[PDB]
This record gives C-alpha cells, structure tokens and sequence, in this order.
C-alpha cells in the first residue's frame, strides 16, 4: 500500500494524493 | 517494523497536509 | 481556522499511535 | 468531525480510539 510504495521509495506529492479521496 | 512505523508517522503528517479538506485514509497492511 | 488546522495535525498524529494496525479515515468535513 | 470535538476540549486516548477504523 502507501507504506510499501512510499517507505521503500520517495513518493512525489501527486503519488501521495491518490490516498486522499 | 520500527523503520516503517517511524516512516508511517511522517506519511500521516504528509497526507493530512496534502489532502486537507478532502481528508485521507491510512490503512497499515501488507 | 489556523489553530484548528494546527490542532488537526496533532490529532492525526495521535490517531496513528492509538489506532496502530486498525488505521483510520481522517475526515475534517463533518 | 473530531476537530469540533477534540480541539474544543482535550480528548483522552480512549476517546480517540473511537475514531479508529
Ligand atoms: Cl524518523
Ligand atoms: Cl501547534
Ligand atoms: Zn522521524
Ligand atoms: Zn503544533
């Protein structure tokens, strides 16, 4: 999920925006 | 998990700022 | 507005620690 | 929903546990 995506690699601001809703 | 638990704390801060009024959802799994 | 925006930062910070595996959905518009 | 609740007055961790998913 977000942890696997963004704790193993740097997520841009727009990649984090997917989890907003 | 200590590395990722610390990492998740900044994700929660990051999500709150970027999402804001829209809100967000944190699902620790996998 | 800013104070509750400042306060909301600590709430999601607190929700991350308390909920743990449960996770949460932060929604300010309610 | 919690902002009008836990920012108007302090909430214990038990009250915050209700907002857990
Ligand atoms: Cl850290
Ligand atoms: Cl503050
Ligand atoms: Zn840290
Ligand atoms: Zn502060």
């Amino acid at each position: 999920g977000i942890v696997e995506q963004c704790c193993t690699s740097i997520c841009s601001l727009y990649q984090l925006e997917n989890y907003c809703g | 998990f200590v590395n990722q638990h610390l990492c998740g704390s900044h994700l929660v801060e990051a999500l709150y700022l970027v999402c804001g009024e829209r809100g967000f959802f944190y699902t620790p799994k996998t």
